[PDB]
């Protein structure tokens, strides 16, 4: 759900957030990559799963 | 059993 | 820009010799400095060599016990102390240098030092 | 590394056409190197990488790779030329030149 | 270790049976291949054997060549009929992938 | 012309690379091209992955930190590729990666005597299997393991000189004291020495003891809350006495190297394929504006100059500390 540290993304298929966004969770969550849309901004890309903090 | 050594290998002019 | 030395002569038998290879244009840290020997009528051979940037010094097997290279930074200067000569060390020494990043073959030579055993 | 350097003398006229060739013993790598020392000189450096020329050589000196049978060649003999080559490896600390190569007139 | 045998001299009609014995690997299902250098040329393959028999051949070599592969005694046999002055080369032996240590192969000299 | 390659210990697999170190340029990044050959009977009811990946490691024993990027492809053509298809055969299959042109540079902590394992910081990391899906474990004898490197090079255009000043206003002296201090260039090579000018000029009553110059590297990791960690790398100190009233001038040289910095914890030097031995880290190129990515050490050098007086008066002096563009 929330987001832990930083991403830039290079591609246009990846979504770039900040720490703290509110990232939801779309059914895509399969892999080690998840696919998502931000609620405070609304453009949809592939997250690294690396960091994302449940609640 | 570990791994290998990094080699090397000819290639083509064109 | 160039390289000089001195210190070659007549040795005894089994006596000592040093040759000091001044460097001028070079920075000591940024180059290595060899030193090269050739036998009169023979090929070129390896004796020794400093790396001051890591401070590491490697030698040959023919002269590991005697021969000791080290450098002055502070002249610009590397020396060769031969400890105890043998009547084979007869040559013509070389103060080769080279590029210390990504390098090892001689660019820079000096003049010869004959040394007679 | 014993580094094994063929021919031992050449003859070639001005104007002609000469190879050089050194096999190493084992796998050196591209790092080999070429000299020239005209006889009471110190060495000059011709080709520091395998094939690579060094500042200040004129363009008819090449050099070549072909497993472990690095060659350099001369594709012209001006007669200022006439010399001894030695071929230098240095991937391996205990460095090891060639046996040394005479070209006569 | 990676020798090979089996090479000399013939005329243009003759065959030969080269083979090689590899120690230190075992290819009980590595698939096994030969592979020749034309003098002044780069190294290609000529045949090859997988361990359940499916074996391909080179085009140039393709009805006279056929390679044999001993899984028990732990050997891989190229042998060739019906020689031609293009088949002058030097042939190795290794992995369909490349990944033993290349070695010194066996000379082919055809008149 | 010549390719890197490494073979699987099980003789089923080999990856195929044109080179190790791959330049980065600020506008965009060298494409990690390569292709993959494998046995034809080791397809038969499998698929063959690639997955290159880029760690940040902080940790001795996974107590152990280290967050990472897993980058996953699942096997137009350039003229390296389609060499080496035409060489290899039709069973390679070849694999691109762009890594993206900001990203943390191949940056190795060093390590102390206590440390073991791995060294700490960043490093790239090419792997290619062979598996019958992604659920499926995969030893380390059914796989390639092969290690790159991401690299910078001295800027083309110099800039300016380095220069700074200051000032220092004493409680019972009416005059300043002056200092001035200013690098010969920007933009320094490797073992190059560093020559700064120092002039002070002191009007005040009290006197000047010792001068102070040194080389610091200001290591900076993003992931510990913008912790900067700086360590001396070269000192020069000198006994250099200025009387109240009077005027000063001297150049001073300094060149920092490594083998004095060998027993220092924590240093950053150049990244390494294996355990090595590599120089010290030089400076990070940052485009414009950049964010501050999580994965990454950024390293700078400054030179700066104290003056004991008999209460200390000091400046910084950065500049850039890289290798030439070959």
């Amino acid at each position: 759900f929330v987001a832990l540290y930083d991403y830039e993304s290079c591609t246009e298929t990846d979504l770039s957030f900040k720490k703290g966004e509110r990232l939801q969770i779309v059914n895509n969550t399969e892999g080690d990559w998840w696919l998502a849309h931000s609620l405070t901004t609304g453009q949809t890309g592939y997250i690294p799963s690396n960091y994302v903090a449940p609640s | 059993d570990e791994s290998c050594t990094t080699a090397s290998s000819s290639l083509a002019k064109d | 820009v160039q390289l000089v030395e001195s210190g070659g002569g007549l040795v005894q038998p089994g006596g000592s010799l040093r040759l000091s290879c001044a460097a001028s244009g070079f920075n000591v840290y940024s180059s290595s400095i060899h030193w090269v020997r050739q036998a009169p009528g023979k090929g070129l051979e390896w004796v020794a060599s400093i790396s001051s940037y890591y401070g590491y010094t490697y030698y040959a097997d023919s002269v590991k016990g005697r021969f000791t290279i080290s450098a002055d930074t502070s002249k610009n200067t590397a020396y060769l102390q031969m400890n105890s000569l043998r009547a084979e060390d007869t040559a013509v020494y070389y103060c080769a240098r080279s590029r210390q990043f990504w390098y090892s073959g001689l660019d820079y030579w000096g003049q010869g030092t004959l040394v007679t055993v | 590394i014993q580094m094994t350097q063929s021919p031992s003398s050449l003859s070639a006229s001005v104007g002609d056409r000469v190879t050089i060739t050194c096999r190493a013993s084992q796998s050196v790598s591209s790092a080999v190197a070429w000299y020239q020392q005209k006889p009471g000189k110190a060495p000059k450096l011709l080709i520091y990488s395998a094939s690579s020329l060094y500042s200040g050589v004129p363009s008819r000196f090449s050099g070549s790779r072909s497993g472990t049978d690095f060659t350099l060649t001369i594709s012209s003999l001006q007669p200022e030329d006439f010399a001894t080559y030695y071929c230098q490896q240095y991937k391996y600390v205990p460095v090891t030149f060639g046996q040394g190569t005479k070209v006569e007139i | 270790q990676l020798q090979e045998s089996g090479g000399g001299l013939v005329q243009a009609g003759g065959s030969l049976r080269l083979s090689c014995v590899v120690s230190g690997f075992f290819f009980d299902t590595v698939t096994m291949a030969w592979y020749r250098r034309a003098p002044g040329k780069h190294r290609e393959l000529v045949a090859s054997a997988t361990a359940g028999g499916t074996t391909t051949y080179a085009d140039s070599v393709k009805d006279r060549f056929t390679i044999s592969r001993d899984n028990a005694k732990n050997t891989v046999y190229l042998q060739m009929n019906s020689l031609k002055p293009e088949d002058t080369a030097v042939y190795y032996c290794n992995t369909f992938v490349r990944s033993l240590s290349w070695g010194q192969g066996t000379q082919v000299t055809v008149s | 012309t010549r390719v890197f390659k490494k073979a699987s210990p099980n003789g089923k697999l080999t990856v195929y690379l044109g080179k190790r170190d791959f330049v980065d340029h600020i506008d965009l990044v060298d494409p990690v091209d390569g292709v993959v050959l494998v046995d034809p009977e080791y397809l038969k009811e499998r698929r063959v992955y690639v997955t290159l990946t880029v760690a940040f490691r902080y940790g001795r024993e996974d107590l152990g930190l280290t967050f990472r990027k897993d980058l996953f492809v699942a096997n137009p053509l350039t003229r390296l590729q389609e060499r080496l298809i035409k060489k290899l055969g039709e069973h390679a299959y070849p694999f691109t990666f762009e890594i993206c042109p900001n990203l943390p540079s191949s940056v190795t902590l060093q390590p102390g005597p206590e440390d073991t394992g791995k060294a700490l910081g960043v490093d790239y990391e090419v792997k290619a299997f062979v598996a019958e899906n992604l659920e499926e474990k995969i030893h380390k004898r059914n796989s390639v393991r092969l290690v790159i490197r991401k690299v910078q090079y001295a800027p083309e255009r110099p800039g300016p000189q380095p220069t700074a000043e200051t000032t220092r206003q004493f409680l019972m002296s009416d005059k300043p004291l002056h200092l001035e201090a200013s690098l010969d260039k920007e933009i320094y090579y490797h073992g190059e020495p560093i020559s700064v000018n120092v002039h002070v000029t002191n009007n005040t009553n009290k006197t000047v003891k010792k001068i102070k110059i040194s080389v610091r590297q200001y290591a900076d990791i993003v992931l510990f809350n913008t912790a900067q960690y700086k360590v001396p790398v070269a000192m020069e100190e000198a006994d250099d006495t200025v009387a109240p009233s009077s005027t000063f001038s001297k150049v001073y040289t300094l060149t920092p190297f490594l083998a004095n910095n060998r027993e220092k914890r924590g240093l950053a030097l150049d990244g390494k394929l294996k355990h090595e031995d590599t120089n010290l880290a030089s400076s990070t190129l940052l485009r414009e504006g950049a964010n501050r990515e999580i994965l990454g050490i950024i390293v700078s050098y400054k030179v700066k100059v104290k003056l004991v007086v008999s209460s200390d008066v000091a400046v910084e002096l950065p500049f850039t500390l890289m290798h030439p563009k070959p």
